[PDB]
RNA sequence: CAAGGAGGUAAAAAUGUA
RNA sequence: CGCGGGGUGGAGCAGCCUGGUAGCUCGUCGGGCUCAUAACCCGAAGGUCGUCGGUUCAAAUCCGGCCCCCGCAACCA
RNA sequence: CCGGGCACUCUAACGGGACUGCCCGCGAAAGCGGGAGGAAGGAGGGGACGACGUCUGGUCAGCAUGGCCCUUACGGCCUGGGCGACACACGUGCUACAAUGCCCACUACAAAGCGAUGCCACCCGGCAACGGGGAGCUAAUCGCAAAAAGGUGGGCCCAGUUCGGAUUGGGGUCUGCAACCCGACCCCAUGAAGCCGGAAUCGCUAGUAAUCGCGGAUCAGCCAUGCCGCGGUGAAUACG
């Protein structure tokens, strides 16, 4: 999980989104 | 090298990130606090000293 | 620790069957405190107690306790200036716990896939009486009756 | 089956089986799955002939694999050292590139612990 | 009696330039005897202990103590600076 | 890196004098000390000098390194090895 | 890399020491750079030959030299004073 | 109940920075 | 200028007879226990087997020349 | 969402509320065990507080300060480098070795805090970082945030494998005059070592250990996995 950049845990522990996480909820 | 660097903190030109926020009571760089422009230890020799309005003693 | 009995924890009983040793076990499944899930492993477990025999499936999980806790266990000791290993009864509240704790121990060392069946495989093998578990029980069974020299040593 | 040069995932989701050669990761394998309609729930051994050469067919007429992939990373490598730059000598010594710590843990690419006597 | 400067006891002794020259004197004075009497003379010559067994000492400071040791031929100096 | 909106390569001096050195020619040796600088194709063929820290090291410029910076081409440490 | 002074060298390092200090910082930058690279460096890294073979020189002054020889691990100085 | 008399002992574990 | 034996990791030894993988202890180096040292516990490196030539598919090992060390013998007269 | 009420929940100031006052037993008393009594009780649970003094402990680099030393300089300015170096050794940690687990989609529940030389709702471009617009908020008004674990549905079937993410190539965004040493992100492809750790060693007795996110300080930006606080689920055991 939290160290891995493409997936979802990882950029909820940075606190970035992506495309593995974006912003809308 | 202490008196120069405060006079180097006050003034604004040349890049404006060159700007660091400074103390002006001691003149420390590191650990200054942008609500009073004193460093973290000024800050606890005047609050202990009642010269901070409002500010008191944490407790919970 | 040197001063009270530092007294025995009290539990809520449980919302399907009512009873402390039950909540023990679901305690003891926890793994990073959750409890939800904790619960859920061991209510896959009695489906699968339930459609594998027809029994109820706490009427197997009482007696796979009882198969497992162990009589008398042997300890260290040190009077005389000797390291010996005494072996002496043991408190039903530790009995209790010892056997709750041996058979999600064995349970997880089980090589079945999913961790409901691990559980409930291992809940019909104590109580039929050929646990992982039993096995640990009858080892720390099998060194009071070795060392029962020693056992002129009880207090 | 056999499509950049490999073959070896036998009974397994076709999604995972482009994920398995070097040059097309999830990314690359979905966008390609996407193109040709492939469910990737039907598995490699249960698969049409002609949905086999419709994905070679893409995978391998419109981007650069394993052999040549890696002929272009290591040519990229060779024309970073041999000029005399920075991450071109880093990759000389074996030494990381990219503004690391080599007081302590780099050994990924170090190697090995190669412990040296050290008096005191 | 040649002398041999190890890289911490050199280091030092660019220490002690630059900051006190009262202590370069010092320390020449007992190079100046160590050099005529090894095991003998000034700042209390002391052999060595455990740690530092093979070694000798006389006093610079209260604190601090110029570690030598003595050849046939030479002289080495493992600090001319802190209490060991 | 940079952003690609703006204006790249941020350095003046060099580049005042390498567009008359260009232009008029005679491929001269030049001190700067802008390690911050891309090497622009006009640079090509020409021998300048990058300070490291220390001194200045002429570099020779060729035809590959273009998207770089100067102080990639100019090592401000020497390691040699460890005994 | 361990300093050798001789019996002259150390004598003539206490001579500059009492009378002038700007050339005893001199000294010791020369010192430093044949430690980093001990044939090259400031000041005209020489050699001698003709009674002087392995041994070389550099100079400190306009008439003075620093000579000095090389072995595996140490930094002999013969002078820092006229050479003749 | 209040208490003495004779008697089995703790070990295998060294050193000190001048 | 007779006879016998021996040159192997830093030290001390075994392996050679019967040629295929050089082993033991102390020591060295990294770690652990202690305020620290020693003791103790965990882990690792280190020789090409005096030297030259030969035999063999292959030499520490078999053979020959030489260098060094050790022991014995040198009597009759 | 309005009229209205503000009864509740919340917010906030001042109060009451346990002092073992009451009952039994023990005792000469202090006090101790048990119990209706209420929310709590025999310092309710946490803080703030930490004696005479020790370590001739640490700080002349927060500041002040005695003495010694340098003044065409041990002062002052600028550019560049450095504090980021790497054969190694140690401490503190973060991420993992997976199926009580991983990924995708949908749907919920917080507390404490921060902001108009900022928070940025909501649209458009965009795979995304982000960029263009532009509304609200001197802020229980508007914004930061949708909390994450959890629940449901789908896929992988224990294989270095959809675990894990190092390291490296390429393409970009943002800050800053500036990202080569030396930034943080986003995307593609790489996807290593690790399959649970020798001698040893550490923290925790109740919302505690464990697990999961969130906010602030510093701050143009950030090498923050650190510190400081906040809440979600929530063990085990204490014979001695
Ligand atoms: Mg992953
Ligand atoms: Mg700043
Ligand atoms: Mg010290
Ligand atoms: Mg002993
Ligand atoms: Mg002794
Ligand atoms: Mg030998
Ligand atoms: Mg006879
Ligand atoms: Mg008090
Ligand atoms: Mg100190
Ligand atoms: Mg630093
Ligand atoms: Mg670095
Ligand atoms: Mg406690
Ligand atoms: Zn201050």
């Amino acid at each position: 999980g939290k160290g891995d950049r493409r997936t979802r845990r990882g950029k909820i522990w940075r606190g970035t989104y992506g495309k593995y996480r974006p912003r809308k909820k | 090298a202490r008196k120069a660097l405060i006079e180097k903190a006050k003034r604004t030109p040349k890049f404006k990130v060159r700007a660091y926020t400074r103390c002006v009571r001691c003149g420390r760089a590191r650990s200054v606090y942008r609500f009073f422009g004193l460093c973290r230890i000024c800050l606890r020799e005047l609050a202990h000293k009642g010269q901070l309005p409002g500010v008191r003693k944490a407790s919970w | 620790a040197r001063r009270r009995r530092a007294e025995v924890r009290q539990l809520q009983p449980d919302l399907v069957y009512g009873d402390v040793l039950v909540t023990a076990f679901i305690n003891k499944i926890m793994r990073d405190g959750k409890k939800n899930l904790a619960a859920r492993i061991f209510y896959d477990a009695c489906k699968i107690i339930q459609e594998k025999t027809g029994q109820e499936p706490l009427k197997v999980f009482k007696q796979a306790v009882e198969n497992v806790k162990p009589r008398m266990e042997v300890r260290s000791r040190r009077v005389g200036g000797a390291n010996y290993q005494v072996p002496m009864e043991v408190s039903p509240r530790r009995q209790q716990s010892l056997a709750l704790r041996w058979l999600v121990q064995a349970a997880n060392q089980r090589p079945e896939r999913r961790a409901a069946v691990r559980i409930a495989h291992e809940l019909m093998d104590a109580a039929e009486g050929k646990g992982g578990a039993v096995k640990k029980k009858e080892d720390v069974e099998r060194m009071a009756e070795a060392n029962r020299a020693y056992a002129h040593y009880r207090w | 089956a056999r499509i950049a040069g490999v073959e070896i995932p036998r009974n397994k989701r076709v999604d995972v089986a482009l994920t398995y050669i070097y040059g097309i990761g999830k990314a690359r394998a979905k966008e390609a799955l996407e193109k040709t309609g492939i469910n990737p729930a039907t598995r490699v051994k249960d698969l049409t002939e002609a949905e086999v050469v419709r994905l070679r067919e893409y995978v391998e007429n419109t981007w650069k694999l394993e052999g040549e992939l890696r002929a272009e990373v290591a040519a990229n490598i060779k024309r970073l050292m041999d000029i005399g730059c920075y991450r071109g000598l880093r990759h000389r010594r074996g030494l990381p590139v990219r503004g690391q710590r080599t007081r302590t843990n780099a050994r990924t690419r170090k190697g090995p612990r190669k412990t040296v006597a050290g008096k005191k | 009696m040649k002398l041999i400067w190890s890289e911490e006891s050199w280091d030092d002794y660019l220490y002690w330039q630059e900051t006190d020259k009262r202590i370069v004197k010092k320390i020449n004075e007992l190079i100046k005897d160590t050099r005529r009497t090894p095991f003998e003379g000034k700042g209390k010559p002391e052999p060595l202990k455990h740690n530092l067994s093979g070694f000798w000492s006389r006093r610079i400071t209260e604190e601090h103590r110029l570690v030598y040791a003595v050849t046939d031929d030479s002289l080495l100096i493992a600090a001319c600076r802190y209490h060991y | 890196p940079r952003s690609l909106k703006k204006g790249v390569f941020v350095d003046d001096h060099l580049l005042e004098k390498v567009l008359e050195l260009n232009a008029k020619g005679e491929k001269r040796l030049i001190k700067t000390w802008s390690r911050r600088s891309t090497i622009v194709p006009e640079m090509v063929g020409h021998t300048i000098a990058v300070y490291n820290g220390k001194q200045h090291v002429p570099v020779y410029i060729t035809e590959n390194m273009v998207g770089h910076k100067l102080g990639e081409f100019a090592p401000t440490r020497t390691y040699r090895g460890h005994g």
